[PDB]
């Protein structure tokens, strides 16, 4: 087997879109927000500090 | 928005919402990028040791190890200039660091207006450039460090750093006068006082070699910075403002075997080319020069990763004009134009004719549909050639087992021979030479007596076994 | 496998890896050319949008194939299914030493 | 392979540098050839039969 490296992380079809989203729910965030994101149409606040 | 998926439609919203610049923003604009070059411009002949590397490589030039088209390619307002000129830099650039000691001060300064006429080629550009932001990457290190020692151990309010460190930044008084503040971590200070001062020569080295400073040195750099940046966000804008033109230019080149979006793709790389590549001074439309770099971009790119099997662009050029003739020969003729008929109108031999008409064609998807059944592929079809097929595997076994038989058959040191000069359950066979290694006798007379077990084998009744594999 | 016939014959991975491929080394070009970030950000979506066509083709814009009207087969669509793979070939094999 | 080698050393048999393709009948049909047909590309020398 081979490999490619990719520049920018990628999500993985499966545990997004996946009727029980295991991303969305890990992360107890609804999928319409997360498809928002990975698409650029909004930001996320990761730890946004004091 | 309403959450539509396809990537398409967002980035034609993005596109849509930066507005069309009018006819003289963008002169305004190209005015921009010509200050943000010209500030840079100024900037670069303001530091030192450049003309250094300038003065090496152009007399390099003349001693003729490279070219002379490597550093220039024209000034405004012949290489005999040149040289004259550099000597002149020569001259001021020692005798302004002999008067060092005020008055070199506007000797560098004419240095720098005398210089002011030349122009480089971009290579030195990143090489003159990346060795002055190494130099800020470094002094930025060290200095962060010290200032991190300062503030993050003790608190230490940071006008007073400044004053301590910066005005001088050659002298060692701000360290021990640190010290002489009675602080604590100052007096700590002494652990790492070796490296502090050690990088600070090193500052001094860099320096002296330069000629200059550092806090003008800082100043230049980070104006250099504002500059570059200042014309960079100029060209973002203009950029943002022709995507319109990208797309329209990318319609034409329709799903030719590249996914629409790729294709808009390498149009904003043309079209970034042509930008930077730009000159205004002639007074035509931007519009009319970035064309003739999209559509040449496009099509590039349809040249080579369009294929499967990747064919060199000049043979992409000749299957389009293979293409065209037989379109009008067979508008002219009516019925269709054959090789000969091709030969003849165009001037290649015809026997590359037969090799470009073969060479066109993409390979066929082994899922296509066989007629008639939507349950049975192509790929169901197309068997295995390379496996060796049982039959030859069952000879290969019985031939083993008769050649070890006949092997046997004959006297020890003769089957040795017969083993090694060949590769009987033994690795790559051993010739003449190596066989009498092995015996250590080398010469002539081994090759004799493998030729005399050959004829050994000739005799009837001990080779019929292998007779019968012959067929 | 090259047909009879001086044509090739190919299956979809080969397309789909290669669009991947693509459009990866034109990411990592534009991010050499610092270009803004409409562009990037374009290019970050396709990259996705090929992914993801790799690993599950069908749930999005249903990347079809070259020419071929037919969406392509991803590995998903290999594993998955009656025709593809468990059911077809490892619970469904054709036996050698048979007649009819 | 090494033992064919030694074999074609014994007897000396010039290995023949063409593969058979012809066309033969198929398995279990038999009757009789009613009409041939011969079809040369324009350029090629027709053979006797052509």
């Amino acid at each position: 087997m081979g490999h490619i490296e990719l520049a920018s992380p990628t999500a993985h079809i499966w545990f997004l879109k996946s009727l029980p989203s295991r991303i969305g729910l890990l992360l107890d965030m609804p999928l319409r927000d997360i498809e928002r994101v990975l698409y650029f149409e909004s930001y996320v606040v990761i730890e946004g500090g004091m | 928005i309403g959450r539509t998926t396809d990537p398409v439609r967002m980035y034609m919203r993005e596109m849509g919402t930066v507005e069309l610049l009018t006819r003289e923003g963008e002169i305004d604009i190209a005015k921009r990028i010509e200050d943000g070059i010209n500030q840079v411009q100024c900037s670069v002949a303001e530091y030192p040791e450049a003309i250094t590397y300038l003065l090496e490589q152009y007399d390099r030039v003349e001693a003729e190890e490279a070219r002379l088209s490597d550093l220039i390619t024209g000034f405004v307002d012949d290489p005999e200039l040149a040289r004259e000129k550099f000597a002149e830099l020569r001259a001021q650039y020692v005798v302004t660091r002999d008067t060092i000691k005020a008055t070199a001060q506007e000797e560098i300064l004419k240095l720098s207006e005398v210089f002011k006429q030349f122009r480089l080629v971009p290579k030195q550009f990143d090489y003159l450039v990346n060795s002055m932001r190494v130099m800020m990457d470094r002094v930025r290190t060290q200095e962060r460090l010290i200032m991190k020692l300062c503030v993050e151990q003790c608190k230490m309010p940071k006008k007073n750093f400044i004053t301590l460190f910066t005005g001088n930044e050659t002298s060692d008084t701000w360290f021990n006068a640190a010290i002489a503040m009675n602080k604590p971590w100052s007096e700590k200070l002494h652990d790492v006082s070796e490296e502090v001062h050690r990088a600070l020569q090193k500052l001094q080295q860099i320096e002296e070699e330069t000629g200059l400073t550092i806090e003008q040195v800082k100043d230049i750099n980070r104006r250099m910075s504002i500059g570059e940046a200042k014309a960079r966000r100029a060209k973002k804008e203009m950029v943002e403002a022709n995507l319109r033109l990208v797309i329209s230019i990318a319609k034409k080149y329709t799903n030719r075997g590249l996914q629409f979006l790729d294709l808009i793709q390498e149009g904003n790389i043309g079209l970034m080319k042509a930008v930077d590549k730009f000159e205004y001074r002639r007074g035509y439309k931007f519009s009319t020069y970035a064309t003739w770099w999209i559509r040449q971009a496009i099509t590039r790119s349809i040249a080579d990763q369009a294929r499967t099997i990747r064919i060199p662009v000049h043979m992409i050029e000749t299957i389009n004009k293979l293409n065209r003739i037989s379109r009008q020969m067979l508008q002219e003729m009516g019925r269709e134009p054959t090789p000969e008929e091709l030969a003849e109108r165009m001037l290649m031999p015809e026997d590359k004719i037969r090799k470009v008409l073969k060479i066109a064609k993409e390979p066929i998807s082994m899922e296509t549909p066989i007629g008639d059944d939507e349950d049975s592929h192509l790929g169901d079809f197309i068997e295995d050639t390379t496996l060796e097929l049982p039959l030859d595997s069952a000879t290969t076994e019985s031939l083993r087992a008769a050649t070890h038989d006949v092997l046997a058959g004959l006297t020890a040191r003769e089957a040795k021979v017969l083993r090694m000069r060949f590769g009987i359950d033994m690795n790559t066979d051993y010739t003449l030479e190596e066989v009498g290694k092995q015996f250590d006798v080398t010469r002539e007379r081994i090759r004799q007596i493998e030729a005399k077990a050959l004829r050994k084998l000739r005799h009837p009744s001990r080779s019929e076994v292998l007779r019968s594999f012959l067929d | 496998v090259p047909l009879d016939g001086g044509r090739f014959a190919t299956s979809d991975l080969n397309d789909l890896y290669r669009r991947v491929i693509n459009r990866n080394n034109r990411l990592k070009r534009l991010l050499d050319l610092a270009a803004p970030d409409i562009i990037v950000r374009n290019e970050k979506r396709m990259l996705q949008e090929a992914v993801d066509a790799l690993l599950d083709n069908g749930r999005r814009g249903r990347a079809i194939t070259g020419s071929n009207k037919r969406p392509l087969k991803s590995l998903a669509d290999m594993i998955k299914g009656k025709q593809g793979r468990f059911r077809q070939n490892l619970l469904g094999k054709r036996v050698d030493y048979s007649g009819r | 392979t090494p033992e064919e080698k030694l074999l074609r050393a014994i007897f000396g048999e010039k290995a023949s540098d063409v593969k058979d393709s012809s066309l033969r009948v198929p398995n279990g049909v038999s009757g009789t050839v009613i009409d041939v047909q011969v079809f040369t590309r324009d350029g090629v020398e027709k053979d006797k039969r052509a």
